[PDB]
């Protein structure tokens, strides 16, 4: 097999930008390199034939060059639209072999997150499972803390976070939070809260209901 | 106008085989190229499976081999992928896809991709909790509400909503196992004017378990 190998799996730029993605094959593969774009979807589209030859409808601002082992996909005047996985393939000996593909984030003004906290529901408790929600919506950069407190006391144990991929129009991202316990547990203490934690602000988004009320 | 899409059950027991149609369509299979099965493990990894080309012959990735077989049946202009004795390392998103057969050895069409499971677990309804906020939580400009669907076997599932105003941003969460189950949830976003007077309810449907609940939001 031809190992394929792309050495950045992570790459955030602005529209506009230029950006280059790199690929490198275990052996001389005489330009005979493939690109394609893997959708969010899971949609696949091939880009770039033979390292440099464009595929009917992709447009213009796509482009590629390499020789030898070394190759690179160059995407210029970047678009809102390209937020994607961008895949390598070697395409002169079976088996047919992929690079690990290099993951396009489109950079987006910073935003705070909307917080929003769901006790345990009606129907739920009558189960006898507890589970307590929060929803960070809408924020950048991807990176932010949730921290559960159960009657102030933090909580690691029994949370269930879950990013969405990067919002494909304006670029945001999305997390949801979730604390399972017990009814029992649940119903031996007053307050819950979420508290997020991000670059936008110096101080947590605090929210949070008391059982009491 | 050329199409590929694969089906085939998507959930298959460790140690039975794996079954796949692809169905093109707008192209004929016998005509020229390479007819092609692929799958892209857990970590985005993509593996080329093996081919029939249009002549009928047919080549496989030398680590699949021992297990798999692909055929045609071209009066129904399909071919067909069997991998057998699975185990949980063939989950996967299965592709098939329609390349060259040789030259710059190119894949120019793609199906869209199914999602096959090999597990032992039984397939299970999902329990679906609405997400209203506490009573105390007087709220402002607009409202957040959302469905939690929890305890389902296997993925995957479809939250739709109704309401009423077209300014509704949803949100769609991916799926984590809670021990061997799934858990996943929705959230949408209207005007706090048009809630609670007019209706918000989720829509979750189950393919697997061919189940379809609706959840009513209350105040
Ligand atoms: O073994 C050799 O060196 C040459 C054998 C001739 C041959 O089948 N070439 C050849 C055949 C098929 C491909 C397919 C590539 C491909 C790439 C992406 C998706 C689907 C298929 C690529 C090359």
């Amino acid at each position: 097999d031809i190992q394929m190998t792309q050495t950045t799996s992570s790459l955030s730029a602005s529209l506009g930008d230029r950006v280059t993605i790199s690929c490198r094959a275990s052996q001389d593969i005489s330009n005979y390199l493939n690109w394609y774009q893997q959708k969010p979807d899971g949609t696949v589209k091939l880009l770039i034939y033979y390292t440099s030859r464009l595929h009917s409808g992709v447009p213009s601002r796509f482009s590629g060059s390499g020789s030898g082992t070394d190759y690179s996909l160059t995407i210029s005047n970047l678009d809102q639209d390209d937020i994607a996985t961008y895949f390598c393939q070697q395409g002169t000996t079976l088996p047919p072999t992929f690079g690990g593909g290099t993951k396009l984030e489109i950079k987006r003004a910073d935003a705070a997150p909307t917080v929003s906290i769901f006790p345990p529901s009606s129907e739920q408790l009558t189960s006898g499972g507890a589970s307590v929600v929060c929803f960070l919506n809408n924020f950048y950069p991807k990176d932010i803390n949730v921290k559960w407190k159960i009657d102030g006391s933090e909580r690691q144990n029994g949370v269930l976070n879950s990013w969405t991929d990067q919002d494909s129009k304006d670029s945001t991202y999305s997390m949801s939070s979730t604390l399972t316990l017990t009814k029992d547990e649940y119903e031996r203490h007053n307050s819950y809260t979420c508290e997020a934690t991000h670059k936008t602000s110096t101080s947590p988004i605090v929210k949070s209901f008391n059982r009491n009320e | 106008e050329v199409q590929l899409q694969e089906s085939g059950p998507g959930l298959v027991k460790p140690s039975q085989s794996l079954s796949l149609t692809c169905t093109v369509t707008g192209y004929s299979i016998t005509s020229d190229y390479a007819w092609n099965w692929l799958r892209q493990l857990p970590g985005n990894k993509l593996e080329w499976m093996g081919y029939i080309s249009y002549s009928g012959r047919i080549r496989y990735n030398p680590s699949l081999k021992r297990r798999i077989s692909i055929t045609r049946d071209t009066s129904k202009n399909q071919f067909f992928l069997q991998l057998n004795s699975v185990t949980t390392e063939d989950t996967a998103t299965y592709y098939c896809a329609r390349s060259d057969y040789g030259n710059y050895g190119r894949g120019d069409y793609w199906g869209q991709g199914t999602s096959v499971t090999v597990s032992s677990a039984k397939t299970t309804p999902p329990s679906v909790y609405p997400l209203a906020p506490g009573c105390g939580d007087t709220t402002g400009s607009s409202v957040t509400s959302g469905c939690l669907v929890k305890g389902y076997f296997p993925e995957s599932v479809t939250v739709t909503w109704n309401s009423g105003s077209l300014s509704s941003s949803v949100h769609t969460f991916p799926a984590l196992l809670q021990s061997g189950l799934y858990t996943m949830s929705s959230s949408v976003t209207v005007p706090s004017s048009t809630w609670p007077s007019e209706t918000v309810t989720c829509s979750v449907a189950h393919p697997a378990s061919s189940t379809t609940v609706d959840k009513k939001l209350e105040p």
